[PDB]
């Protein structure tokens, strides 16, 4: 896990010098946003199981993708797919804390244009649902921190691409 | 007596004794070629 | 060519070619293709 | 048919159990260096 | 613990599937599509490694880069056509100085 | 693993229909054969540890490479091993026989097995004879008790032979 | 088969099959019963066809058992005499399918680089199966000879 | 190195044309001696007409040096 | 590419042995069923635009899909649509008169649980409009050969799911 | 394809430094066994068929993989399987000279070991077929040369293995 | 993991042959040089951790590798480098005392290409440290077996390359 | 940091993050204006903090001085003070993380064998960063020295 | 000992003792007067060869002689000549046990946690039982000497 602290303290440490202005001119624009932080994520994590009924009630209900043949069709898929899309919302509030989309590779983009393959499950429905999951945390949080909340969700649909 | 280690350790090596060699050699087949054999061996009278 | 290999036997069939004749041949055998002549033609940078 | 291949990396089992791969196997899994009752085995193997 | 693209889930879902869609010769030799270079996913590096049993005599589906119906293997006879607005830009010559 | 009977229920279940007048004429054929499986699968598990011994000498007297030191069946270290690894055959070959298609077959023993022989240095090629041996003569102890023998009581064993052997055609 | 090489013709053009292409199947298999009978009788009679053809081959080429030579002696004659079993093996698979590519897979792609590499004269080996193609039609019926024959003559000219 | 110039007239055949293709009916490339019966069983194919053939470089029946 | 008469000559050739009298036993049963298939050929291949155009109006059409929206909508997606039924339809009467779906494993199976998803392509309509093309194409083959004709259409339909 | 040389040149290029002693300690060893290096790659040139056709014939020739059911038994890949025997050679030729085993891995050795099971071929029956070759190599080029040759067709099967 | 004793007899084993007098005559050198592989083992044993020591003052250190950037910058890798450093000096004398190589060929050749690429490890500052401690141990040990243990190191350095 | 131990201790139990844990990420950034400015007035007297608490180390630790010890000349000792700098940038690493987590994954998960087979005793670095920690102490203020007195006495925890 | 080392692998691995490894211990047991006449040279040299090589170690390392060191006086020198004195006992309990296991039961496994709290310099023991080292070959024969001289060598990487 990598923080916003150490992104600025490693690429200074692999350098091999201290801290610079331009070190702490990092430190301090997350200084003044972390205090938005986290009343961003004490409020997505009151509705998080509201927030994924809406993103898949807007994205792929009453679609051919729940009716048969479809991929969330069965209700171990349905119930799978509430499971794995609860990933995304969760572990972008652990990055949007942190600062930093590199918690998301260690933990979720890494095996994650395998296995999607792998079973036969569609990426290009599960963007759409990111993306749409983009546009109900917006009224939720506020129109501020959903940009910085929507930086991370781009950062789960470009490396899922 | 009764000594604690054994063998006298030589002048050298064991250092390339690695590699064998032989011929093998090839693959005269011997076995289910038996029917074949037979009438090879039958064939050979002419 | 502008596109991928087809399949095994369309590429078995360029692997012995730079097995024998070498890279040289290789790149002559996708250049007087017929898929290389008649999609692209003679007067046409190829394209994917 | 079969569909997919984990992968066929080569895995041999020794077919024996003679003294030097045994006292070398029974040593190498406790991960440390050949101890001084384990060279006696050898000192004594290759005497005889 | 370097394997970071999981074993198991790969190739116990793979079983279900059909043949999957990659190279003939494995993933690994497969080339990321960008402008140059020649990226490969080097197996070594880190192992994204995958092989597949293809057959004697396989077609890899693809899609044409350009217009939806104009694909060689519907009409053999419209893959000397321009691709139109929807494929790249071709280039030809024509006036010579 | 995957019946007949379930085989048809995800051929009919992905599509989201009923049992129609197909299916309840489909698995009426499974079922007038049924009896017929059950039986044979009996005698087959009647001497099942001798007939994979009648099968290995009647194999290794007709290949007689693999006893001589050359491919792997040399030792007992491998002529036991040899023997087991015939068995999972004819006891696979049972399973299927009652389950009525292969997908028992599918994902128990095919898959991984020309990744587990070339892993060993095991020939893929004897294995074939040795199914072939056992296909043709299980038959025999079929035909022996009496029970029809033919369209099935080989829909089992050579789905392991042109599926786990190699196209060459 | 005969089929498999009319899909296979049929899909480079990416169109269905013909009607003047669909009853060279409906054809064939009507006369498979004819087809199979012809395919018995070189099963059942082929000790006589290859040790014949063995000693028409070593007749016509008698360098082959020669000192210095490929088949010298008892053990490596008994190969040749193995390999022509694999060629009539052929033939009768060739038969029942009706068609070459069951050949054309297994014995005629690699066939000028795999005697190469053993050393044998590769025209040699294809010469004892034009001798072979002699006794199966001695052996067959008045129209069954030319039309099992064809591909008796197909392999003649595919190692050469 | 043996390089032939050749003067070939290609038709369309069929799929007539909006374009310039004048390049690709009356030619006139120069093609080297290893890379011409490839070529020529080419032209073949498309009806060709071969008309002047003229071996521009290279010495006729040489033995030695391409 | 597997013919029912190779895949006892694959068979019958890895053994070794030549022809025996089960394996002959197994050509006489395709040759005997060799009339039933080179029927339902000639009476689809003369009317296999007419099957695509009586499918697509039983399960596609006035839905979802063919409006704004959906995938068969801006006609650049329909003719395409419309030619990749006509995939279907053309490769499974090549695995009817093979008796063996292994063209279907070599030919068609392989990119189309990942080229759907990397199109869009939902497959829970592509999944009914196979099934619809069978429920029509058994009326215009026959009852006999429909079953027969049905396994290699739902061959096809669990391979997409 | 850099060889022994230009490694030791590569190695003194990240240090940046010039060539010290040590870094030239290396680099007359070369020129030592040069002349070994140039005279005994002609003679393995010179019977570059009779090696191949000895090297099956010691493991691969009569043996199971030669009857029908294994690899070397079509002749389609018996002649792949010689192909494939034919690059070892030349490439371990190729190496030789080179004093560097990096030849292989950026050519030869780089996709060999998967692309081997998206056949099926055995590796474990490959590995003694070029064991063998390792000794009718220094059973012609005399004791002394065949370690250094013997050097990179162990390189091969370890890779490969 | 097969020594010289298994080596010969699976070299007799499937000709089928006795002992023949070749291979007594490589078993007579394996047990006669007994005393000097056990006063080889006896002594690397004996200063385990001086020879690693000495190995990485002799190439590793003061080189950028220890300055940041380098893949021996923090203390994690510095002990990570010198355990791993450690693992080619307990199997070199564990292919010693069996006489064979293929120890290394199954246990540390296995992963190794894989390891080293994927943390970036720098592979030509390896082949120089091993190639380090092999005068180091000649030095300690004597010419002769020093000559001996100079091929396993050889042989790790020519897969390591 | 803080925020990164957070994170890593809600994957533990793949909950989402408890809110009395949020307030010490709360606590965490509105603390942390004065905590860089105790990381900028060590970073502006590096040298001057080095040069000065290596004198106090020498007469402390004789050993490392007088010959037959370890690190000795201009050629070991400006190596020396380059562990010693090493680790001064790891505590103002440290001090604006507001852990220790910065100072051990770079600095002291290995150090029990890294000066164990590099032949100098561990405890005199240990009697250096303490030579350091006073010299730390006396450029800060009284409740500065507290805060960045409490990294110091970490570095003496793990080493010795 | 020799005995239990070769019993508890044996015994780990479900099996007996197999007769290739039974000779290590009928190697011993006629080897077992052979070491009972080397632990009676040692015990009774050893009062003699307590008094010089810790005089021969101060040479080395005067600064733990020396006041701030942790051997300043008497009275402070049997804490360290006491502990030569002890590691002796070992090395010949070593002798007797054939292998260098009663060490690992007794005086390796905490020395690094053990002179840390003590304040002792770990570093000079070593180069103390390496002035062992020294002096005990002298007192034997050469092929004592060799056998001696391995289980000092422990010691010498105990500490190291
Ligand atoms: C009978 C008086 C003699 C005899 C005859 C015999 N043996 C077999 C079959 C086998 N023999 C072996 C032998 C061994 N396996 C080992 O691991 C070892 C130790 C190295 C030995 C000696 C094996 C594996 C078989 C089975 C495979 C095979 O068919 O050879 C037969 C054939 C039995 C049959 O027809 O099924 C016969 C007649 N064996 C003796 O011990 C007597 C000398
Ligand atoms: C004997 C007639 C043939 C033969 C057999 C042979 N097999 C092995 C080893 C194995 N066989 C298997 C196979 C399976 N395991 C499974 O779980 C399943 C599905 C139920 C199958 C089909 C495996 C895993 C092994 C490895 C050992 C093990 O079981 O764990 C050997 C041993 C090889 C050796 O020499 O050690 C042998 C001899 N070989 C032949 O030649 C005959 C064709
Ligand atoms: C040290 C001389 C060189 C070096 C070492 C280094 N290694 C790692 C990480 C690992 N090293 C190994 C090494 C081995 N593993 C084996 O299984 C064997 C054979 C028994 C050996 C020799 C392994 C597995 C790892 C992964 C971690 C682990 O052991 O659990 C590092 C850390 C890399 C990182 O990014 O963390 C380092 C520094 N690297 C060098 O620069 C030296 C040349
Ligand atoms: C000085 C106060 C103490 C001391 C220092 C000393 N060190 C060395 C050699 C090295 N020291 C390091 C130190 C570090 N490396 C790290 O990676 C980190 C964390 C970032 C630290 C603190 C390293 C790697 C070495 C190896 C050489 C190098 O830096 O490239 C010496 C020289 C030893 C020699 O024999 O040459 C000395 C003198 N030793 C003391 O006595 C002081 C107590
Ligand atoms: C079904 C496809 C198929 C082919 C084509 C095939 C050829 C084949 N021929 C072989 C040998 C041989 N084949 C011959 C044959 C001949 N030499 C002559 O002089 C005659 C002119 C000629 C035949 C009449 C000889 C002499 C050898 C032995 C070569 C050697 O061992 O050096 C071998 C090696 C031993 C063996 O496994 O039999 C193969 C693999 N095998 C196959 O499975
Ligand atoms: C932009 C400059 C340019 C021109 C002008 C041009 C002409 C041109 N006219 C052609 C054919 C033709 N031109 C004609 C001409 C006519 N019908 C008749 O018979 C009359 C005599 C004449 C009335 C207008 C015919 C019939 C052909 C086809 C010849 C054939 O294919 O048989 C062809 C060969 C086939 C083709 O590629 O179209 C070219 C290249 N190409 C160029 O690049
Ligand atoms: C935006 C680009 C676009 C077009 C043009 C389009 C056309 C389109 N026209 C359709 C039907 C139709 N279109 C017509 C239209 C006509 N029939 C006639 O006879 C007249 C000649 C003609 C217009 C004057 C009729 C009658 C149908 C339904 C077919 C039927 O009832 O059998 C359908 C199938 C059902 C539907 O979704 O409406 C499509 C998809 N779709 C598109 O996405
Ligand atoms: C049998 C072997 C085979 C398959 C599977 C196949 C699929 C296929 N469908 C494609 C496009 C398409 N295919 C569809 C088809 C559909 N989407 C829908 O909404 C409907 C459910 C369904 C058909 C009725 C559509 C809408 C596109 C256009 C997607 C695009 O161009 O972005 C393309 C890309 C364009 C092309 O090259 O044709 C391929 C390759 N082609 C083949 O040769
Ligand atoms: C430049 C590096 C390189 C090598 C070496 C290589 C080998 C290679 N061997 C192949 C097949 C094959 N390779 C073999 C070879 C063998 N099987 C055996 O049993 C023997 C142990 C071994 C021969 C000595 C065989 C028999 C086939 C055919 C497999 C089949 O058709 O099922 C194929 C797929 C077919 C083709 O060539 O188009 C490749 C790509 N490819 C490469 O790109
Ligand atoms: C064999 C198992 C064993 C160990 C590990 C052991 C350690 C040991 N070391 C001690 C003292 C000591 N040992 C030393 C060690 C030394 N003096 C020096 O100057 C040298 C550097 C070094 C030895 C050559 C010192 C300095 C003390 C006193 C520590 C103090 O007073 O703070 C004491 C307390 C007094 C005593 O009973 O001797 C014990 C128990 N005793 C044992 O029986």
């Amino acid at each position: 896990m990598q923080d916003a602290i150490t992104s600025v303290i490693n690429s200074s440490d692999v350098q091999g010098k201290y801290l610079d202005a331009s070190a702490i001119q990092k430190l301090k624009a997350y200084f003044a946003t972390g205090e938005l932080r986290v009343r961003a994520a004490t409020t997505i994590s009151a509705n998080a199981a509201n927030i994924v009924k809406e993103a898949v009630a807007k994205s792929l209900l009453y679609s051919d993708i729940t009716r048969p043949g479809g991929n969330m069709y069965t209700t171990r898929r349905y119930a799978a797919c509430i499971r794995d899309l609860d990933y995304y919302l969760r572990y972008a509030t652990y990055a949007m804390l942190a600062g930093d989309p590199s918690i998301l590779d260690e933990r979720v983009l890494n095996g994650l244009k395998e296995t999607y393959n792998s079973l036969g499950v569609p990426i290009g429905a599960t963007v759409q649902a990111i993306q749409a999951m983009k546009e109900v945390t917006a009224g939720l949080v506020g129109a501020d921190a959903g940009k910085e909340m929507g930086i991370y969700f781009d950062y789960i649909c470009s490396g899922l691409s | 007596n009764g000594g604690m280690s054994k063998t006298p350790e030589g002048m050298t090596f064991a250092t390339d004794y690695l590699l064998p060699k032989s011929t093998a050699n090839r693959r005269r087949p011997g076995p289910n070629m038996n029917m074949f054999r037979d009438m090879a061996r039958q064939m050979s009278s002419k | 060519l502008g596109r991928p290999t087809y399949g095994r036997q369309e590429m078995n069939s360029y692997f012995d070619l730079c097995s024998k004749k070498g890279f040289y041949a290789l790149v002559d055998a996708i250049i007087d293709s017929v898929e290389y002549n008649e999609a692209f033609g003679e007067d046409t940078i190829p394209y994917e | 048919s079969v569909k997919a291949s984990g992968g066929s990396s080569v895995a041999r089992p020794q077919l024996y159990k003679t003294v030097p791969v045994s006292t070398i196997s029974q040593a190498e899994q406790q991960d440390r260096y050949l101890g001084k009752t384990e060279l006696s085995d050898l000192a004594t193997y290759f005497s005889s | 613990p370097f394997r970071k693209v999981p074993q198991f889930v790969t190739l116990f879902g793979d079983y279900k599937q059909p043949l999957r869609d990659q190279h003939v010769y494995g993933i690994g030799n497969d080339p990321l599509e960008i402008q140059f270079g020649a990226i490969f996913p080097k197996e070594t590096r880190s192992p994204k490694n995958r092989p597949a049993p293809f057959g004697k005599d396989t077609r890899r589906i693809l899609i044409h880069n350009g217009a939806g119906i104009d694909n060689q293997l519907s009409n053999p006879g419209a893959r000397g056509n321009a691709p139109g607005s929807l494929g790249p830009k071709v280039f030809k010559l024509d006036q010579l100085p | 693993m995957r019946d007949a009977v379930t085989s048809l229920i995800k051929n009919y279940d992905i599509t989201g229909r009923y049992l129609d007048r197909d299916a309840i004429d489909s698995l009426k054929s499974y079922f007038v054969t049924g009896t017929a499986r059950v039986q044979a699968a009996a005698t087959i598990t009647a001497n099942a540890a001798e007939l994979v011994k009648q099968a290995a000498s009647q194999l290794f007297g007709d290949l007689p490479e693999l006893i001589r030191p050359g491919g792997n069946a040399y030792t007992t270290r491998r002529y036991a091993a040899c023997l087991r690894d015939m068995d999972y055959y004819l006891r696979y070959a049972t399973y299927a026989l009652v389950a009525g298609d292969t997908d028992v077959l599918d994902e128990r023993v095919l898959q991984g097995l020309r990744e587990t022989y070339n892993s060993l240095g095991v020939p893929i090629g004897p294995t074939v004879v040795g199914i072939g041996i056992l296909k043709d003569l299980a038959t025999e102890k079929v035909q022996a008790a009496g029970i029809e023998v033919g369209a099935y009581l080989e829909q089992p064993f050579d789905h392991l032979i042109s599926e786990l052997s190699e196209t060459d055609v | 088969s005969i089929v498999t090489k009319s899909i296979v013709n049929a899909d480079a053009e990416a169109r269905y099959l013909s009607p003047g292409e669909l009853d060279r199947i409906k054809s064939f298999v009507t006369s498979g019963e004819r087809r199979v009978r012809i395919a018995e009788t070189m099963t059942g009679a082929r000790e006589r066809i290859i040790k014949e053809a063995g000693n028409q081959l070593f007749q016509k080429r008698p360098d082959v058992v020669s000192p210095g030579g490929n088949a010298y002696g008892e053990e490596m004659t008994a190969t040749c005499l193995r390999d022509l079993d694999y060629y009539l093996r052929l033939i009768t698979y060739g038969i029942v399918a009706g068609d070459v590519t069951p050949i054309e897979e297994i014995g005629v792609v690699g066939v000028r680089e795999m005697y190469k590499s053993l050393g044998t004269p590769i025209e040699a080996v294809a010469e004892g199966v034009r001798a072979m193609k002699s006794v199966a039609t001695s052996l067959l019926s008045g129209e069954d000879a030319a039309e099992a024959g064809a591909y008796f003559d197909y392999l003649i000219g595919a190692m050469s | 190195m043996r390089s032939f110039k050749v003067t070939a007239c290609v038709p369309s055949q069929t799929r007539i044309r909006t374009q310039r293709e004048l390049q690709n009916t009356y030619f006139t490339k120069l093609v080297p001696y290893d890379n011409w019966f490839r070529e020529q069983q080419r032209i073949m194919k498309m009806g060709g007409k071969i008309v002047k053939v003229e071996l521009a470089t290279g010495k006729p029946g040489t033995n030695t040096g391409l």
